[PDB]
């Protein structure tokens, strides 16, 4: 049971909120890529 | 601050003539188009007039016999020389200055700035 | 809300249909400072705020 958040302290000023469908021996093999070109 | 300011409204027997002002202050009429528009209580906004920098007026047709609007530029006032009052020219009396440069969206009046407007009543006593 | 504590709601990440708010009767004052009213469907906007 998941009962423990503890990533921030505060949220001040939101510019962008986004909520979607869920992306996710080792089993799985996730592969990502992050870019930042041209914001 | 532009400010348009009209006095001269009040009490008026019928057939009679009655003198308005449009003092305004923060422009000149040198280089801006000025209207007259009236507003009856039952209807809309009904424009009577126009007064042009160069001393061009134009009227409203239905309405020439009896409006004459002239200008003061050493006193930067508008003048609205209305006579032979009758029960339907009872209105509040608006000047407005005319946008002829940018519009910033579809105005139905085609009027940057107004005034407040002064009330005429036209009855018995 | 009241004036002196206006409540600001951030519309982002849908598709506002501008044609419907312009062509209603329902508002007596609808005044656009810096962009055409028939050219807001055509736009595309950042950080929309009412
Ligand atoms: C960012 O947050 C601080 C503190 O909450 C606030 O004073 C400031 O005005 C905010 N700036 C913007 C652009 O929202």
């Amino acid at each position: 049971m998941e009962s423990e958040f503890r990533v921030y302290s505060s949220a001040n000023n939101c510019t962008f909120e986004y909520v979607s469908q869920p992306f996710l021996n080792f089993k799985n093999l996730r592969e990502f890529v992050f870019k930042n070109i041209d914001g | 601050e532009v400010q348009l300011v009209e006095s001269g409204g009040g009490l008026v027997q019928p057939g009679g003539s009655l003198r308005l002002s449009c003092a305004a202050s923060g422009f000149t009429f040198d280089d801006y188009a000025m209207s007259w528009v009236r507003q009856a209580p039952g209807k809309g906004l009904e424009w009577i007039g126009r007064m042009y920098n160069n001393g061009r007026t134009s009227y409203n047709p239905s309405l020439k016999s009896l409006v004459t609007i002239s200008r003061d530029n050493s006193k930067n006032t508008l003048y609205l020389q209305m006579n032979s009052l009758r029960a339907e020219d009872t209105a509040t009396y608006y000047c407005a200055r005319d946008n002829l440069g940018y519009r910033p969206s579809e105005n139905l009046y085609g009027m940057d700035v107004w005034g407040q407007g002064t009330t005429v009543t036209v009855s018995s006593s | 809300a009241s004036v002196y504590a206006w409540n600001r709601k951030r519309i982002s990440n849908c598709v506002a249909d501008y044609s419907v708010l312009y062509n209603s009767a329902s508002f007596s004052t609808f005044k656009c400072y810096g962009v055409s009213p028939t050219k807001l469907n055509d736009l595309c906007f950042t950080n929309v705020y009412a």
